[PDB]
């Protein structure tokens, strides 16, 4: 199906405790494949998936160079942001950057991304046109002016339409055993009496990949959007994910409830019920 | 692979 | 500055079977800032040498981390995750319930 590549970056200042810590990770879809941590014993970008290990020493050298340079620009940027927001040097602040691309089943570019956040809030983002900017405030507008002057968007468009797509294609081929395999959820419903007149029905999805999934409870065919407790999809640690959806039902009415499961690993949506 | 060129805000 | 309190889930990698080796997970998500402290507890005491994922974040910029350790569940042994964060007046303890 469709695929994505993303590089995430986080620098966190710590005044009086040395220089900011820098951590960057790369993903293809929901698979971590590279990492770099500035606090590591001897910081290098490291592989985190088998299909990237075949890349030569030249690949790792170049990647590590970029990671180290990005740690440095983040340090400069954190200093710049203190100025832009008239902030003291006393506090810890956070700078985040994500960039990457989405491709369709045939490998064509769907969308490119390049965005920043400061202290957990939107800062500046490259628009979908890969040519214009959305700045969140007057500080971000200062960055926008600099980046428009330097024709940064044009550079990003070139990368996102070119190398991003091409290297994603390469990774998808090299990791075709895993990246191009969807694992369907293993599903079941559990029942737990709360009291004499109420019971919890919990619909489970386990062992699935990728993470995207929809779990919905129906009562007499009606979506129970507003009464369903839905946990955040969580990693099992073996590359697969887990999720559940729960409803509180009047006792004796269990069979009026159906759980519905949609996942790309499934040929068609599943319907299940509690099986006493 | 990552974008080579540096960028500051 | 905006602050977001962590969502916390404590669970096993595989369905729990007494006497069978497994992994105990504590997944913290949806938080900001990124500074967080997470312990896994066995009968109220901290488990040594717990591993964790590298800091990453969701589309809304909020952070997530997975802390994990190999464990062999029993009937008697109680497990939990203890989380501290700036948004918390006191560390939050979430007990492992093999049905959650």
């Amino acid at each position: 199906g469709s695929h994505s590549m993303r590089y995430f970056h986080t620098s966190v200042s710590r005044p009086g405790r040395g220089e900011p810590r820098f951590i960057t990770v790369g993903y293809v879809d929901d698979t971590l494949f590279v990492r770099f941590d500035s606090d590591a014993a001897s910081p290098r970008e490291e592989p985190r998936a088998p299909w990237i290990e075949q890349e030569g020493p030249e690949y790792w050298d170049r990647e590590t160079q970029i990671c180290k340079a990005k740690a440095q620009t983040d340090r400069e940027d954190l200093r710049t942001l203190l100025r832009y927001y008239n902030q003291s040097e006393a506090g810890s602040h956070t700078l985040q950057n994500m960039y990457g691309c989405d491709v369709g089943p045939d490998g064509r570019l769907l969308r490119g991304y390049h965005q920043h956040a400061y202290d957990g809030k939107d800062y500046i983002a490259l628009n979908e046109d890969l040519s214009s900017w959305t700045a969140a405030d007057t500080a971000a507008q200062i960055t926008q002016r600099k980046w428009e002057a330097a024709r940064v968007a044009e550079q990003l468009r070139a990368y996102l339409e070119g190398e991003c797509v091409e290297w994603l294609r390469r990774y998808l081929e090299n990791g075709k055993e895993t990246l191009q395999r969807a694992d369907p959820p293993k599903t079941h419903v559990t029942h737990h009496p709360i009291s004499d007149h109420e019971a919890t029905l919990r619909c489970w999805a386990l062992g699935f990949y990728p993470a995207e999934i929809t779990l919905t409870w129906q009562r007499d065919g009606e979506d129970e959007t507003q009464d369903t407790e839905l946990v955040e999809t969580r990693p099992a640690g073996d590359r697969t994910f887990q999720k559940w959806a729960a409803v509180v039902v009047p006792s004796g009415e269990e069979q009026r409830y159906t759980c519905h499961v949609q996942h790309e690993g499934l040929p068609k949506p599943l319907t299940l019920r509690w099986e006493p | 692979r990552r974008r080579w060129r540096r960028l500051t805000l | 500055m905006i602050q977001r309190t962590p969502k916390i889930q404590v669970y096993s990698r595989h369905p729990a079977e007494n006497g069978k080796s497994n992994f105990l997970n504590c997944y913290v998500s949806g938080f900001h800032p990124s500074d967080i402290e997470v312990d896994l507890l066995k009968n109220g005491e901290r488990i040594e040498k717990v591993e964790h994922s590298d800091l990453s974040f969701s589309k809304d910029w909020s952070f997530y981390l997975l802390y994990y350790t190999e464990f062999t569940p029993t009937e008697k042994d109680e497990y939990a995750c203890r989380v501290n964060h700036v948004t918390l007046s006191q560390p939050k303890i979430v007990k492992w319930d093999r049905d959650m």
